[PDB]
């Protein structure tokens, strides 16, 4: 279910059923 | 230096699909 997905712990869920695996980059830049 | 990526600006159905490959 994709729907408004900005920020809010959306673009986390919307990952946490996409890679089907926790881990990612989500990294800002230095 | 927070961008805003799918957070408010573009993404939508067409380029995830592959945020972690």
């Amino acid at each position: 279910f994709v729907n408004q997905h900005l920020c809010g712990s959306h673009l986390v869920e919307a990952l946490y059923l996409v890679c089907g695996e926790r881990g990612f980059f989500y990294t800002p830049k230095t | 230096g927070i961008v805003e990526q799918c957070c408010t600006s573009i993404c939508s159905l067409y380029q995830l699909e592959n945020y972690c490959n």
